[PDB]
C-alpha cells in the first residue's frame, strides 16, 4: 500500500532488461527471489509480493502490459506504449533498446 | 535559467518541501541549498529558518508559486499537459543534488 | 549391491522436465493462437534449453527482427529459473495444415466469433481437409445454438474409426470452448489418415497379380 | 586420459531408447567399448476415480509411466574429457532422452 | 509495548529457540524467499496445493507431482501417462 | 476514530534557534517512533 521508489524503479528496469515478469500468484506474506533492490540494506533486499503485485496490476491496467495466465503463473510482457512509458521513469534516452533485441542469438 | 536540472532531482525525491520536513533535513546537516517564499503571513516560518540556516547558502524567488511545480506537486493528465493544478509551496532543499552553470 | 536412493534423482529429473513442457503447451496455447499454434517439445540439453515449435506462419512469431522470440525467451528462464541466452528457441513450420486438428479447430473458432453459421464454416474445414488427402473428418457444435433447449448436430463426410488402438495413431482429435453472449458453444473436431507417416493400419490386405 | 567415465541414457518410450543405444554403440567401438545393461523397468502408477463427481458405478482409470533406463559405463579410462564429446555429438539429437554423463 | 517486562521465572518456561516445525511448502523457489502485520497469516501450515488450479484437496504429492486427481485427467497424455492394461 | 487535534504551528518548540526538545528525534519522556 506505501511502497518505496526504490521499488519501483526495480520493477521497471527489471522489465526493460528483460522485457517481461513471470510472476506467481501468491497473497501471503513472501519476497520475491527475482528482482532485488539495494537502498543500504545488506548487500541487496528482495521485495514482497503484495507490493510488486499492486504496482502489476497497475501497469496492466494503464495498458503497458498484457497478462497470460496459465498454471497459476502470472505472464507478463511490455508492448510498445510500455517501453514509450518505462524509457522516462529511469530517464533512459531516446534510441535505447532492450537487451533481448540485442541479438540474443 | 535553473527549471533545467530539477526535473531529474525530483524522480530521486531530492527535493523536499514542508516546514517540518525542511527543519529536519538541515539539522542534519546534509543540504546543498535552500529556498524561501516571496513573503509569507508570519515571520516565524521565515525568519526562524533564515537565521537557522545562516546560522547553520539561500536564495529567494519573487515568485513564490514557481516553487510549488518546480518541485513537481503539480496535477497532470495522463496525456501530458496539465491540470494547471499547483500547490504553492515557499521552502525546499536539495540533498543528493544529483545551477552548476547558474553557480 | 546397487543403492535405489541414487538413481530417484535420474528419474525424478525426466517427471520434472516432462511438467514443465505441458505448462509450456498450455502457454502457447493460450498465447500463439494467431501463428496457427499445434505443438511443442523440448531437449534439456544441459548448458542450454532448446525449445521446438509447430506453426503454421512462424514469421508471425519470428517477429521483426525475431523481437516476440526473444521477448519470450527471456520471459521464460526466469519463470524456470535458468540463465538468459541459454533459454534459446526454434521454430517449424507445418505444411499439411488440412491433416492437424488443431489449426482447423482453430480456424472454426475464428469464423464462429465472427457470427458466420455454423453450417457453413463446418463444411468448408472439411472440404479443406478432404483436399489434403484425408478419408474423414467429423465436426460438432453443441450448445445453445437457438433460443433455449441446447443441442448438438454434428456433420460429417467419410468413414471414420472410433475404437481400438488404432484410434492413438491415425484418428487426430482436439476440442475447445466459444464464450458468447448466450453461453458456451462446445466444439470438437477429428480427423482420420489411414496412410499416415509409414505405419499401415492392420486388417488391411494388398494382393499381388 | 582415463576418468572411468559413464553414460546414464532415459526415456519414457521404448522405441528411441533403443535406437539411441544402436547409434551409441556404433560410434564407441573405437573408443574402447560400450556394452549396455538393461535395467528393471520403474512403472509408475495411479489410480484414479473415473468421475469427477462420485455417481454411479466405482470405475476406474489405471494410467502408468513406464521409464526405460541403459547404462553404458564401458568408455572407463577408454575415454578422455574431450574424447566423450567426439560421439556424444556425432549420435543423432534425438528430441527426448535424457543423459548425463559422470567418472 | 516494548516497556513490558515478565517474572523471570516466567521466562525459562518458555519455548525453546525452535523453528516451529510447520514450514509451508514451496512448490518452487520462485514463489517465496522467507498493524495487520503482526497477525495477518501468523499460522504458519503446510498450504500443499495443486500446480494448475489450486485446490487444496485431493492432491497427488506421490513422486513429487502435486497434481489434483480431477486437474489431472485432462493434462496426463501429455505428461506421458497412458492407459494400457 | 482516535480523537486527534489540529494545529498549524507545528514549529514552536523552540523560541529562536533552541533545543527545546528532548540528529533530531507527567510520565518521563516517550519517544518518537520506538520507545
Amino acid at each position: 500500500v506505501h511502497i518505496p521508489k526504490a521499488v519501483y524503479k526495480a520493477v521497471y528496469a527489471h522489465l526493460y532488461e528483460n522485457a517481461s515478469l513471470a510472476l506467481k500468484e501468491y497473497w501471503r506474506v513472501g519476497n520475491v527471489p527475482g528482482i532485488t533492490y539495494v537502498d543500504e540494506n545488506g548487500k541487496l533486499c528482495n521485495p514482497t509480493y503484495l507490493h510488486v503485485n499492486c504496482i502489476m496490476q497497475s501497469l496492466e491496467s494503464r495498458g503497458v502490459v498484457k497478462d497470460t495466465f496459465a498454471w497459476r503463473h502470472h505472464y507478463y510482457l511490455l508492448t510498445e506504449k510500455g517501453e514509450q512509458f518505462i524509457r522516462k521513469e529511469l530517464d533512459l534516452t531516446d534510441d535505447v533498446l532492450p537487451t533481448p533485441y540485442s541479438k540474443p542469438s | 535559467f535553473l527549471k533545467e536540472t530539477f526535473k531529474r532531482i525530483h524522480n530521486m525525491d531530492g527535493l523536499v518541501t514542508g516546514h517540518r520536513q525542511v527543519f529536519k533535513y538541515l539539522e542534519r546537516k546534509r543540504a546543498k541549498i535552500c529556498f524561501l517564499a516571496s513573503d509569507c503571513e508570519e515571520k516565524q516560518y521565515a525568519d526562524i529558518v533564515e537565521c537557522l540556516c545562516k546560522e547553520y547558502h539561500l536564495c529567494k524567488k519573487f515568485t513564490r508559486r514557481t516553487l510549488g511545480e518546480l518541485t513537481g506537486q503539480v496535477r497532470c493528465l495522463a496525456d501530458s499537459d496539465k491540470i494547471i493544478k499547483v500547490v504553492p509551496a515557499s521552502a525546499c532543499v536539495i540533498h543528493n543534488f544529483v545551477d552548476v552553470d547558474s553557480f | 549391491i546397487v543403492r535405489r536412493d541414487e538413481e530417484n534423482v535420474y528419474y525424478s529429473k525426466y517427471l520434472n522436465d516432462c511438467i514443465m513442457e505441458a505448462e509450456l503447451h498450455e502457454f502457447f496455447s493460450r498465447e500463439l493462437v494467431d501463428a496457427g499454434y499445434a505443438s511443442c517439445s523440448l531437449c534439456r540439453t544441459i548448458d542450454s534449453i532448446c525449445v521446438i515449435i509447430q506453426c503454421a506462419e512462424p514469421e508471425v512469431v519470428m517477429g521483426d527482427n525475431h523481437y516476440r522470440l526473444h521477448k519470450i525467451e527471456y520471459l521464460l528462464a526466469g519463470r524456470f529459473m535458468c540463465d538468459p541466452k541459454n533459454f534459446n528457441i526454434w521454430v517449424d513450420k507445418i505444411i499439411k495444415r488440412g491433416l492437424s486438428a488443431e489449426i482447423m479447430v482453430d480456424n472454426l473458432r475464428a469464423k464462429l466469433e465472427e457470427a458466420m453459421p455454423i453450417r457453413r464454416a463446418a463444411y468448408s474445414i472439411i472440404r479443406t481437409a478432404m483436399r489434403a488427402g484425408a478419408a474423414g473428418c467429423e465436426v460438432i457444435v453443441a450448445g445453445k445454438l437457438r433460443a433455449q433447449r441446447a443441442r448438438a448436430n454434428k456433420f460429417k463426410e467419410g468413414c471414420l474409426i472410433s475404437t481400438g488402438h488404432p484410434k492413438r495413431i491415425f484418428l487426430a482429435e482436439a476440442t475447445r470452448h466459444i464464450k458468447m453472449r448466450q453461453g458456451v458453444i462446445g466444439v470438437k473436431v477429428r480427423i482420420y489418415n489411414p496412410n499416415i507417416r509409414g505405419a499401415v493400419m492392420p486388417d488391411k490386405i494388398e494382393i499381388g497379380a | 586420459m582415463h576418468q572411468k567415465y559413464t553414460i546414464i541414457v532415459v526415456g519414457k518410450d521404448l522405441k528411441l531408447v533403443e535406437r539411441y543405444v544402436k547409434s551409441i554403440v556404433k560410434e564407441g567401438r573405437a573408443f574402447g567399448i560400450s556394452g549396455p545393461c538393461r535395467a528393471p523397468v520403474r512403472r509408475l502408477t495411479i489410480t484414479t476415480r473415473k468421475s469427477p463427481c462420485g455417481e454411479g458405478t466405482n470405475t476406474w482409470h489405471r494410467f502408468e509411466l513406464r521409464m526405460y533406463k541403459r547404462t553404458f559405463w564401458v568408455t572407463c579410462g577408454g575415454n578422455d574429457i574431450s574424447t566423450i564429446l567426439s560421439k556424444t555429438v556425432v549420435i543423432p539429437g534425438i528430441q527426448v532422452t535424457v543423459e548425463v554423463e559422470e567418472p | 509495548r516494548n516497556l513490558g517486562s515478565c517474572g523471570a521465572e516466567d521466562l525459562d518456561s518458555r519455548v525453546h529457540p525452535s523453528t516451529i516445525f510447520w514450514p509451508t511448502e514451496a512448490d518452487n523457489i520462485n514463489l517465496a524467499s522467507g498493524m495487520r502485520e503482526t497477525e495477518f497469516c501468523t499460522h504458519i501450515a503446510h498450504k500443499r496445493e495443486c500446480r494448475i488450479c489450486g485446490n487444496y484437496n485431493s492432491v497427488y504429492r506421490k513422486y513429487g507431482l502435486f497434481i489434483c486427481r480431477r486437474c489431472f485427467k485432462e493434462n496426463a497424455g501429455k505428461i506421458g501417462f497412458v492407459k494400457l492394461h | 476514530e482516535p480523537k486527534k487535534v489540529r494545529l498549524a504551528c507545528l514549529k514552536y518548540y523552540t523560541i529562536k534557534g533552541d533545543t527545546a526538545e528532548p540528529n533530531c528525534g507527567a510520565r518521563h519522556a516517550d519517544r518518537c517512533h520506538c520507545g
